[PDB]
RNA sequence: GAUGUCGGCUCAUCACAUCCUGGGGCUGAAGUAGGUCCCAAGGGUAUGGCUGUUCGCCAUUUAAAGUGGUACGCGAGCUGGGUUUAGAACGUCGUGAGACAGUUCGGUCCCUAUCUGCCGUGGGCGCUGGAGAACUGAGGGGGGCUGCUCCUAGUACGAGAGGACCGGAGUGGACGCAUCACUGGUGUUCGGGUUGUCAUGCCAAUGGCACUGCCCGGUAGCUAAAUGCGGAAGAGAUAAGUGCUGAAAGCAUCUAAGCACGAAACUUGCCCCGAGAUGAGUUCUCCCUGACCCUUUAAGGGUCCUGAAGGAACGUUGAAGACGACGACGUUGAUAGGCCGGGUGUGUAAGCGCAGCGAUGCGUUGAGCUAACCGGUACUAAUGAACCGUGAGGCUUAACCU
RNA sequence: AAUUCCUUGUCGGGUAAGUUCCGACCUGCACGAAUGGCGUAAUGAUGGCCAGGCUGUCUCCACCCGAGACUCAGUGAAAUU
RNA sequence: CACAGGUGGUCAGGUAGAGAAUACCAAGGCGCUUGAGAGAACUCGGGUGAAGGAACUAGGCAAAAUGGUGCCGUAACUUC
RNA sequence: AGCCGAGUCGGCCUGCGCGGAAGAU
């Protein structure tokens, strides 16, 4: 049973999903549209909209703590001048999912994930 | 565990009595390139629900 | 729940003192024999409490004639009439389970006073 | 929570310091005895001039567990210890004359109360 | 007699004044629309039906529609049934509300089980696991023999196997009743009753 | 041209020559407690020491620890201690190779399920115009055990010692169903301590690897050791048995004609499934009211106009789930994610200042961080359409309206 | 007794309870002196028996982290009859 | 068989360490030639467990447990 | 026979029925 439980298996253990998934967190925020499979693209929201509502406050111990969950200081500066700024003032839903077709080699399904700004 | 007795072709295809495929019901067309398209997903040029939204 | 959070703020006590792990508490509870009700006192060191609403508890240990002893207070209940803070304690944790191997010199509590 | 085989400590002057379990009384195909109850034990380690001896069989009857009792409210008492006090075989009344360390509320009847008298607390 | 239909809401308890914890279920039991009466002469038998709740309107077919308009009431959640005796009566449109079970002191309650779905023998017969060493091999929660030999030659009709479990009607009877409050629409009963948060519930008078 | 043979484990099903509980007749039956026979198969019917043991003896329990059949039930379900291969030794027999229902130490247990059977869960067509709901109950399954204390009463009975029937009330053992409010377990998705080493230029601060490196606490969910409830009372027809009235047979006789009692067995009363019950049942609501042609003239074939009630498909998903299935929702919107406030857990962050030679301590500060929870909020994603399903529903006879 | 059929011989010790174990008796079915007899410190992945510590071996099983089993796309066997 | 097997000689960096053991790195070399989802019974390999502690079993089979350096101290028996 | 008025006692041979009669899907 799994009753009223949250999160994604994906056939991996815990190491590989995070580490994946901080790799993941970057490329979006420096491409700002990307193409994966559509259950990891559901789950990167998760993990890149917490990041941008950090960014709207700008301190020192903000900044380490993106740095902490990143890893990656181009990362934490585009974040903390030019995202932060832009998104002042909605709430929440940055981020937008568009289903495109089928994979060649394995017939997985596929999504764009991007910035509502673009 | 093996079988005593060889089964028949008319057995064959009762058991394939529930193999056959399915076809889609019917496409969409979009408002403004009029393309036809999976409901739900963008267009083979990039557009969904009348935005260019691909380049 | 709205309904399950009114039919419960009815039955709350509204006086009960403020106390922390390590502190030192005397606790008076109800006691019957026969026709007759009278108070009994329980004294001893907070190892552990729960913070839950209407069902909040908490857990005190002494040693008494040679012997542990334990006991978990539920705080809303009509059968404890009051509870006081005779010491103040100074810890690190929120649970103190590690005294239970430890007896005599080695299980003293330095004092607070904040 | 006591059942066969569990080794206990005795409260009571009789002579025995250590006892075990071989039995729990009641009905068929029983399997605890908790505070208030009565089993059936043998004797694993006395002291050498009291009443009772190394290798004999007798009843007796639950006074402290590690496991606890339950109260009306919800509430429990814990003890680090399980401990017992040593009755006759066939009038199941004390051997001893003093007990050591407190007790409970549950031996409260007609039965127990030369030891409810005896004790030095009841909790 | 008649009972209602209700709506499980949790789980709580209520102190008394001699130090006493009675853990309760929470009901709640709004009015019941009575929408149709059956008698001898039409369908044969003598019963009531009725409705509760509410629904939003795109969601109503024509035909539920028609059915409502004609007894006069505003749509509910379903559709529920009751048997009369001798000595009952009732009329088409009238309310009924908790306060009937201002005397009784017990009640039945019927509702949903939450469902475990696919379920081996130790969890749902209580069989007894094998070995886990002495050289066990691959059998450590299988279930065993299940037959004899050439004399019967097969295996018994209604035998304990592994299958589905849960998510069935269940019956659980003579529960004491705490409490009945009408100005908030609530009935508080001992102890627990199947179902899960927000299902549905029937409560009646208890037969036995 | 092969049907695996003792004992144990798991899981069972039937008989009655009845171990316990239920109902009776006789007693060399005062009471308590016993002996013997008749009726009854609903439910129930031990844990250990020794030995490969089935048995058996012994210790301590129980209302009681029944007797037999099912390839001496059960190895394509498990074990391999014993019997029954090849090594080695003792006693005994033989000149010897060797041998002994005599001992002793060691010694490979294979198979992915086609057909029947059994436990669960779907697709098709039928039930006579189509559709959405609520039901009746032919039939089938589950359940059915019992201890101790108190009152009646120290009464009936009895020289005394002892000590009841009948009828009431309470508290337990074993078993079954449900649930998470309380007591607890788990909680590699939450917080913290710390050993070795590598990196981000360096101080300070952080991250990776070493079983989650090793540990200390712990949210939601699942859950027992936790806590609610159950076995009935009533009714019908009876078994062994006990009777009323009454002749055949002027008396007597429970029976031949008539009438009355009588058990955990039978049929109901309690819980669950149930119209594929092809004998395919009932009740409430909703939808469809156009023109032509041909022919072998009929429950006939075709053309134009028309497309309802409802359903399916797609998307966001669930305390529902192997997949199908079942439930909620799709801008006239709280279905999921994010966002705002709270609660819960851990336990006083970083930066700065002060004291001290320094390790460290104190203030700002119950601080910072916080998953699956509670109450709210259209920021993101749930698109207009298209698809399936039709156009008033056969024949004969009867009774009523015209 | 690595030897004893009758046999779980009889007596003592250890356990609440010991056909195995340890010490003795002698009625040796069928021990016995280089196909050696009786003893012996140290050594042994050697046979038998008892204790302390320790535990999911067990009363009686609960939850969690991973790899298959299940669903979609590509390739694609076997014994038997 | 593009097979979890077999096959002699030489070279010997850093931190901690008795060490050519073990952990983390340098120079250098690799991610093992089917993938994508879901999060049932059962099987395989592991982590944790209230109270009890060999009651299991032919048998403590398997698991759990002990584990370094310096110093104090150590019995019957003996071929010393 | 029981407490007055036509039958009543018990042996023999033979036809057909009755008890003696408990088992495993
Ligand atoms: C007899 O000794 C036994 C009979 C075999 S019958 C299948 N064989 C032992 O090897």
């Amino acid at each position: 049973m799994r009753h009223r439980k949250s999160g994604r298996q994906l056939n991996r253990n815990s190491s590989h999903r995070q580490a994946m998934f901080r790799n993941m967190a970057g490329s979006l925020v420096r491409h700002e549209i990307i193409k994966t499979t559509l259950p990891k693209a559901k789950e990167l929201r998760r993990v890149v909209e917490p990041l941008i509502t950090l960014a709207k406050t700008d301190s020192v111990a903000n900044r380490r703590l993106a740095f902490a969950r990143t890893r990656d200081n181009e990362i934490v500066a585009k974040l903390f001048n030019e995202l932060g700024p832009r998104f002042a003032s909605r709430a929440g839903g940055y981020t937008r999912i568009l289903k495109c077709g089928f994979r060649a080699g394995d017939n997985a399904p596929m999504a764009y994930i991007e910035l509502v700004d673009r | 565990a093996v079988q005593q007795n060889k089964p028949t072709r008319s057995k064959r295809g009762m058991r394939r009595s529930h193999d056959a495929l399915t076809a889609v019901t019917s496409l969409s067309v979009d408002k403004t390139s009029g393309e036809k398209h999976l409901r739900h997903h963008i267009t083979a040029d990039g557009y969904y629900r009348g935005r260019k939204v691909i380049a | 729940s709205n309904i399950i959070k009114q039919l419960e703020q009815e039955q709350m006590k509204q006086d009960v003192p403020s106390f922390r792990p390590g502190d030192t508490v005397e606790v008076k509870v109800w006691v019957v024999e026969g026709s007759k009700k009278r108070l009994q006192a329980f004294e001893g060191v907070v190892i552990a409490i729960r913070n839950r609403g209407l069902h909040s508890a908490f857990t005190v240990r002494k040693i008494s004639n040679g012997e542990g002893v334990e006991r978990v207070f539920q705080t809303h209940s009509p059968v404890v009439d009051s509870i006081s803070v005779k010491r103040r304690g100074a810890v690190r944790k929120a649970k103190l389970y590690y005294l239970r191997e430890r007896t005599g010199k080695a299980a003293r509590i330095k004092e607070r006073l904040n | 929570m006591i059942q066969e085989q569990t080794m206990l400590n005795v409260a009571d002057n009789s002579g025995a310091r250590r006892v075990m379990c071989i039995k729990v009384l009641g009905g068929s195909h029983r399997r605890y005895a908790g505070v208030g109850d009565i089993i059936k034990i043998t004797i694993k380690e006395a002291i050498p001039r009291g009443k009772v001896k190394k290798g004999d069989v007798l009843k007796a009857v639950v006074v402290r567990t590690k496991k606890g009792v339950r109260r009306p409210d919800g509430s429990v008492i814990r003890f680090d210890g399980n401990a017992c006090v040593l009755l006759n075989n066939n009038s199941e009344q004390p051997i001893g004359t003093r007990i050591f360390g407190p007790v409970t509320r549950e031996l409260r009847s007609e039965k127990f109360m030369k030891i409810i008298s005896l004790a030095p607390e009841v909790l | 007699m008649i009972g209602l239909v209700g709506k499980k809401v949790g789980m709580t308890r209520i102190f008394t004044e001699d130090g006493v914890s009675i853990p309760v279920t929470v009901i709640e039991v709004e009015a019941n629309r009575v929408t149709q009466v059956k008698d001898l002469a039409n369908d044969g038998y003598r019963a009531i039906q009725v409705t509760t709740g509410a629904k939003k309107a795109n969601r109503v077919t024509k035909p539920e529609a028609g059915h409502f308009a004609k007894a006069g009431v505003e749509a509910g959640r379903g559709l529920w049934e009751f048997r009369l005796a001798e000595g009952e009566e009732f009329t088409v449109g009238q309310s009924i509300s908790v306060e009937l079970f201002a005397d009784v002191k017990k009640v039945d309650v019927t509702g949903t089980s939450k469902g475990k779905g696919f379920a081996g023998t130790v969890k749902r017969w209580n069989f007894r696991t094998q070995d886990a060493t002495h050289g066990n091999s691959l059998s450590h929660r299988v279930p065993g023999s299940i037959g004899q030999n050439q004399t019967p030659g097969k295996v018994f009709k209604g035998k304990k196997m592994a299958g589905q479990m849960g998510n069935e009607r269940v019956t659980v009877q003579s529960l004491d009743v705490v409490r009945v409050d009408a100005e908030r629409n609530l009935l508080l009963v001992k102890g627990a009753v199947p179902g899960a948060t927000g299902s549905d519930l029937i409560v009646k008078p208890a037969v036995k």
